[PDB]
């Protein structure tokens, strides 16, 4: 059956120094790991390796509880995370987020 | 700072 495993994504509490050190060595742009903002308690980051930069995004939380980044809202961060697997990240540029290596 | 904006 869909095996149950859990996320390598989430990457709890790490710097955003080290997030960027570990990001900027993975092989592909979309790289990426939710992380546990430092800067203020409960937030969460989302850290995305694309070209020799890697890019910081802040996780939003609206008045009923939901996650978004830009406009659509999400009712986990496990959704939120999927659906940008598929669709942009990035404003900018198309950046498709993909599982680390 | 964050590519998206915070508010």
């Amino acid at each position: 059956g869909s095996h149950m495993k859990p996320h390598p994504w989430f990457f709890g509490k790490i710097p955003r120094a080290k997030a960027e050190e570990m990001l900027s060595k993975q092989r592909h742009d979309g790289a990426f790991l939710i992380r546990e903002s430092e800067s203020a308690p409960g937030d969460f980051s989302l850290s995305v390796k694309f070209g020799n930069d890697v890019q910081h995004f802040k996780v939003l939380r609206d008045g009923a509880g939901k996650y978004f980044l830009w406009v659509v809202k999400f009712n986990s961060l496990n959704e939120l995370v999927d659906y940008h697997r598929s669709t942009s990240v990035s404003r900018n540029q198309q950046i498709f987020l993909r599982d680390i290596e | 700072g964050y590519v998206n904006p915070t508010y």
